[PDB]
């Protein structure tokens, strides 16, 4: 208008999802009415900034449209050549004139905003206000819940009309191992005609996923414990997707009663994809000769899962006629706190410019080439219990439970060949505040074995990579106790060379062959090929700094860039081993858990280097209570520990670490 | 600050004080005399490709310029220009040339 | 079992052991009682002396009939009521009636008509005499004492600590131990998973789905059993602590420390009214051992936790957070600074440093079962002779830290020169006009004139702050000065 | 067959050619500077 205005305008900076480039470290400033500012420069795979910045223009409702502000994201770092991971030039003279003169939880899409169909370079998540001498709007929505949707969830300054998406084909075949959680209500009314009482309550299960604002369900299953569904369901989604995680979320159907949630589980999706590309331009070293971080084979590539078992999670495992007081745990809230079934599907992604819904029922060749992938095999788990301290409040003997997936619950057995469990006893006084454990010189043990697939071809190649990343780890401990004793550089450089040495030895770590495996899909292929592509990548990263000589600070980048890698490098998706649950009980009653995986106390024949770090090892646990989190001013109990595991072929090993 | 260690032995004078200032205290107002000499190498600050220099001056809560006394569109712009300016202290201590 | 052999022969095993040695390496203790009373719904209180209890619900005497331990005197010749407690204010909690389990679980500081139990709790301090500890080893070589027999007028219920005339039977708990066998070692232990889920056989009276197995129990437990320990000698030195957060109303703390370990826990000397306390305490802990090959229990010691209260009237109910530190073998163990926190939430830190020595000499303790141990002969090396100079005392049985750890100190005399104060922006134009100088550093304060407008004059009528303490000379015992 | 410079690790072909005109360039090599 005719009528000029002081306009306050905030813009908020809060997160990059899905963006090109590795512990990348981008700094997003704007400067004004002369003054000269800096502020603070977040790293890391995806990092955050959560920073609010906003400027005094005073203009008419009509010219403030000119001046934005110049939101920039500029990635710098001292080990290799920085970049512009995209900017931002829209007017904001829209959103004042439109109603509430803001927006909220919305993305930038990053790139350059002249180039035309550039694609996303991933996004970043803003609000806006605009706030004149008579307008308010200090409040905003940040939900997360609300923005997973691609399409007007963010604002398209280059590309602006220029989307692509992809179709993403969920080929769903059967769950196992399900929880009751129909409406016990049955167990009473059927007795009405003379029918027998029982525990199997069989849902009416169905195949749901909820993604990216959107959701599809179909065909729905009846009174069934072992479901088999051969569906594929397809849900569109953005390529350069706003979400850097899914969600699976699926409501069984009950006959009885309302709708519910058996369990949850979460896949990300910065695993199984690579929008921004699978090359980044980071050779950390003297060396550059792909004139890249090192020489990949795919280059990036669409969102992709072969078969394979989802472990989901929720709420206790025993059946009740009951309101679960934790059902949050199924609605994808927190951790469960018990294995609640196991779900075999696979992924086949589409890269198209359009969003569509579809379902389609699977050949049979789908399920042949499925079901051959189903193996078993025997693993060894074992656990050791030094001590118990600092007890609060014990009414009655205290025995735990501990559990892997859904073997060894005493609940849901009637013999096993070894105890999940302890013998009962009481706590005694610290004769200050807390209660203790009197094992003595005596130290329980638990013994279980679970049965699942073979995926140890995969699995050496994590703690290889967890190996290298412990082992350059100690090298930031090592150099900072020199940093306390005032040395010089030049002990740096020495400490850098002592650590070089051991990084490229490491590096003589052979990688596993998982084409072999006729489970193995084109995801593996991928894996392998870039697993040998960034195993080469430490290795031209190794002995160039040693090499070399700096001031601590960049050796200390290079450490925490690596290692980011190497623990970040040790991921993988396919995960169809069950974790371990471990209960405190008072008498039956649970008082608090704790989630373990075992991959750390791993161990391989293959070598000491494919073991886990805590493979043998005392380790000092604590549980925490029933939706806690944090100890507070009392946390449950401190308990140390000693675990191995490995194959049931690994027996002969496992002595080593007895 | 002076931070210093001192015997434990009790027999011992105590230190004086390092330091004294004149307890000049209140609004010991100043007379400032700005000397702008000349400028050079300066920059075009908008799309007419020129710059036409001037100073202004945050002295405390005051200020001052004089943006009518210049020469247009000159690369190295000789001034020889004097400012009279009353200053209060320490409380237009603070000036931003 | 398959791939394993008997231990020993058949040993007693009571369902739960009472026997224990809870003052091993405590030089203090503090002791309660649970007083209870009862009454009809439609009554009042009444007091029997048989209604004592422990914390499980357990039969106890009176806590008149206790008597003073070997190696400890009574600091309290009397037991007084617990008001440091969530009770009310005439010590009690209470709660509704008692249904037939006879297991009270709601307990409250307040006192209702449908109340019809009550529980007070006792209150007596003891310490030990600054000697030695050898009636803890007199009297606790036992792993476990008696018959283990029960008495019942039947076998198989209503069985009796005591014995009466009706009790015609009586029961007690046996228990086998196993060892693998060393053809497959300790990994023996998989050579039964998985496979004795399908052994068992009853041809007798003796069934169960779970024979062969396990007996009795559902599932087979399974345990590491030592015959020895490793000991160690372990001094904490508590100096100061600096920054805490106030608990009470007034901002204020009158914090005290414990020191938190697997089977310990020690009271530190309260400091009254200071966010910034100065113990110069030492506390000496006795026969601290951990289990395990010496090899790599040396290369990985637990954590020990410090936990810090605010004292108060009502007892230190407003725990201020805890700290973790490690000891080392140092013999003067340097002091450092290391973080206390509550919930997650860093509440201030504390300067102390740890020795936890090695000893050669081993911890003794045999295996459940009938068997010769392997510990059959002890390293008798020197137990504490051999230990660096012990701290000095301030009071009976207080020690303070050693010079030796202390830093060397001298008076520090801090000398400021307040001009003046700028860059004061604009805080409410009212509260920025006349700014205080004061300065705090170790609880000691510096105060000075306050002038009621220095917005037009920014510089004080009188600049003149001086503080004057006593400082470490070493600077990693030295904070940071604070203003 | 000629393939494009894509991005995200994809590798299209652009187009190709057919010839059947190929006896058409036959030439002597050593009738020149060999």
């Amino acid at each position: 208008s005719d009528k000029p205005q002081d306009f306050q305008i905030r813009v908020q900076v809060i997160e990059g999802r899905q963006l090109p480039g590795v512990n990348i470290k981008p700094v997003v400033k704007v400067t004004a009415a002369g003054q000269t500012k800096r502020t603070r420069i977040h790293k890391g795979n995806s990092p955050l900034f959560n920073e609010t910045l906003f400027f005094n223009l005073f203009d008419s409702p009509g010219e403030l449209f000119d001046e934005p502000i110049f939101i920039t994201v500029v990635d710098s770092r001292s080990l290799r050549t920085d970049a512009l991971l995209g900017e931002f030039r829209m007017d904001v003279g829209t959103i004042y004139r439109e109603p509430r003169h803001a927006y909220l939880r919305k993305w930038l899409l990053l790139s350059d905003p002249d180039d035309f169909s550039a694609g996303a370079r991933g996004y970043l998540k803003t609000s806006l206000c605009v706030l004149g001498p008579g307008d308010e709007a200090p409040l905003e929505r940040k939900d997360p819940s609300e923005d997973k949707e691609d399409i007007e969830s963010n604002l398209l300054r280059p590309t602006g009309v220029a989307l692509r998406g992809a179709h993403f084909c969920l080929k769903v075949f059967r769950a196992e191992d399900l929880p009751q959680m129909d409406d016990a209500v049955m167990d009473n009314v059927k007795q009405i005609f003379g029918f027998e009482s029982n525990k199997k309550n069989l849902v009416d299960p169905f195949v749901e996923v909820s993604f990216a604002g959107k959701m599809l369900c179909s065909k729905i299953l009846e009174k069934t414990a072992n479901p088999q569904w051969n569906q594929n369901i397809t849900l569109p989604a953005m390529f350069p997707s706003m979400c850097e995680k899914m969600r699976i979320r699926i409501i069984d159907w009950d006959r009885l009663t309302h709708n519910d949630i058996v369990a949850t589980t979460y896949l990300s999706m910065s695993k199984i994809s690579a929008p921004g590309g699978e090359i980044e331009e980071e050779p950390a070293g003297a060396v550059k000769p792909s004139k890249a971080s090192d020489l990949d084979d795919y280059l990036g590539f669409l969102p992709t899962f072969g078969p394979c078992y989802i472990n989901l999670y929720g709420s206790p495992r025993e059946f009740t006629g009951f309101p679960d007081p934790y059902t949050e745990l199924n609605t994808g809230k927190g951790e469960g706190v018990a294995y609640r079934g196991r779900l075999l599907l696979s992924l086949e992604t589409k890269l198209v410019e359009h969003s569509e819904q579809k379902v389609e029922d699977l050949p049979a060749d789908d399920i042949l080439r499925v079901e051959k992938y189903l193996r078993r095999r025997k693993y060894s788990l074992f656990a050791a219990f030094y001590s118990a301290t600092m007890l609060q409040d014990v009414d009655d003997a205290i025995q735990f439970e501990v559990s892997i997936g859904n073997y060894g619950n005493k609940f849901d057995m009637t013999c096993l060949p070894l105890a999940s469990t302890t013998q009962y006893s009481r706590a005694v006084f610290d004769g200050c505040h807390y209660y203790y454990l009197p094992w003595g010189n005596v130290k329980p043990v638990v013994v279980l074995s679970s049965y699942w697939e073979d995926i140890s071809h995969r699995i050496e190649t994590q703690n290889q990579l967890l190996g290298i990343a412990d082992r350059l780890e100690a090298g930031l401990e090592q150099v900072h106790l020199a940093l306390k004793a005032q040395c010089s550089t030049e002990d740096v450089d020495s400490l850098v060379a002592q650590l070089t040495d051991e990084l490229i030895a490491g590096c003589s770590q052979p990688l596993g062959d998982i084409h072999e495996t006729p489970s193995a899909t084109h995801l593996d292929q991928y894996l392998y090929q870039l697993r040998t592509h960034h195993l080469s990548q430490i290795t031209e990263a190794a002995l160039a700094l040693k090499l070399g000589h700096s001031e601590l600070p960049a050796a200390l980048e290079q450490a925490e860039d690596w290692l980011l890698r190497l623990r970040a490098l040790a991921e993988e998706p396919q995960n169809s081993l069950p974790d371990i649950v471990i209960w405190m009980l008072q008498g039956d009653k649970r008082v608090a858990y704790q989630r373990v995986p075992a991959h750390q106390v791993l161990f391989s024949r293959r070598g000491a280097n494919y073991c886990g770090k805590n493979c043998g090892k005392l380790q000092t646990i604590f549980l925490k209570y029933p939706m806690e989190k944090v100890p507070g001013a009392r946390m449950p109990v401190q308990i140390r520990v000693k675990l191995w595991f490995g194959l049931s072929v690994d027996e002969k090993e496992f002595n080593q670490f007895a | 600050f002076k931070i210093y260690p001192l015997p434990e032995d009790p027999a011992i004078p105590m230190p004086p004080r390092q330091f004294h200032q004149l307890a000049a205290q209140g609004p010991q107002e100043c007379l400032v005399r700005i000397y702008i000499v000349r400028a050079f190498g300066l920059q075009p600050k908008d799309p007419n490709g020129k710059c036409d220099p001037y100073i202004k001056i945050s002295i405390g809560k005051k200020s001052v310029s004089d943006q009518d006394n210049y020469i247009p569109c000159t690369l190295e712009p000789v001034f020889g220009k004097m400012f009279e300016l009353t200053c209060t202290l320490p409380l237009e201590k603070d000036l931003k040339i | 079992s398959a791939g394993w052999t008997w231990a020993g022969d058949w040993f007693v095993c009571p369902e739960k052991t009472l026997l224990h040695d809870m003052d091993a390496g405590h030089l203090s203790f503090v002791e309660e009682v649970f007083e209870n009373q009862t009454r009809l719904p439609g009554g009042q209180w009444i007091y029997m002396s048989d209604n004592y209890t422990d914390v499980n619900g357990e039969k106890v005497l009176p806590k008149d009939d206790i008597e003073c331990p070997l190696g400890w005197k009574w600091e309290d010749e009397e037991w007084s009521t617990d008001l440091n407690r969530a009770v009310d204010e005439q010590g009690w909690e209470y709660s509704i009636t008692i249904p037939p389990e006879r297991k009270p679980k709601h307990w409250v500081p307040a006192e209702k008509m449908y109340y019809t139990h009550r529980r007070r709790r006792w209150v007596r301090l003891r310490r030990r005499d600054l000697s030695q500890m050898e009636a803890l080893k007199r009297h606790r070589q036992a792993e476990a004492e008696g018959e283990g027999w029960e008495y019942a007028s039947l076998f198989g219920w209503k069985f009796h600590l005591e014995y009466r005339k009706t009790d015609a039977f009586r029961r007690r708990r046996w228990r086998r131990r196993m060892e693998p066998l060393e053809k497959t070692g300790p990994a023996a232990v998989f050579a039964l998973e998985g496979a004795l889920g399908g052994v068992m056989d009853d041809k007798s009276e003796d069934s169960m789905s779970v024979s062969t197995l396990s007996f009795g129990v559902n599932r087979p437990t399974i345990s590491c059993i030592f015959d020895y320990g490793n000991r160690y000698h372990l001094r904490c030195y508590m100096y100061q602590a600096r920054d805490l957060a106030a608990m009470d109303k007034d901002s204020f703390s009158d914090p005290y420390a414990i020191v938190s370990f697997l089977h310990q826990s020690q009271k530190t000397v309260v400091v009254k009214n200071t966010l910034n306390p100065t113990w110069d305490q030492t506390l000496i802990f006795y026969e601290i051992e951990i289990f395990g090959e010496p090899a790599t229990v040396a290369e990985q010691p637990p954590s020990i936790v410090v936990e810090l209260y605010d004292h108060d009237t009502y007892g230190a109910d407003e725990f201020m957070g805890r700290c973790i530190c490690q000891p080392s073998l140092e013999r003067m163990p340097r002091l450092a600074w290391f973080p206390l926190t509550r919930g997650s939430q860093p509440s201030g830190e504390l300067l102390a440093s740890f020795e936890l020595i090695q000893r050669e000499k081993p911890a003794i303790h045999h295996i459940p079962g009938f068997e010769v141990q392997e510990t059959s002969r002890i390293l008798d090396e020197s137990e504490d002779t051999d230990l660096p100079y012990p701290p000095p005392q301030r009071e009976a049985n207080i020690y303070m830290v050693p010079q030796n750890i202390k830093p060397a100190l001298q008076r520090t005399a801090i000398e400021i020169l307040a001009w003046g104060l700028r860059n004061m922006k604009s805080y409410q134009l009212a509260n920025i006009s006349s700014p205080s100088l004061v300065v705090e550093c170790g609880g000691q304060t510096v105060q000075s004139c306050v002038i009621r407008n220095l917005r037009k004059n920014p510089n004080f009528d009188i600049c003149t702050l001086f503080m004057e303490v006593m400082l470490p000379r070493e600077e990693l015992y030295c904070p940071p000065i604070t203003v | 067959k000629v393939i494009d410079n894509r991005q995200f690790g994809r590798r299209p072909v652009v187009g190709q050619c057919t010839i059947r005109s190929l006896e058409s360039f036959l030439c002597d090599p050593y009738s020149a500077e060999s």
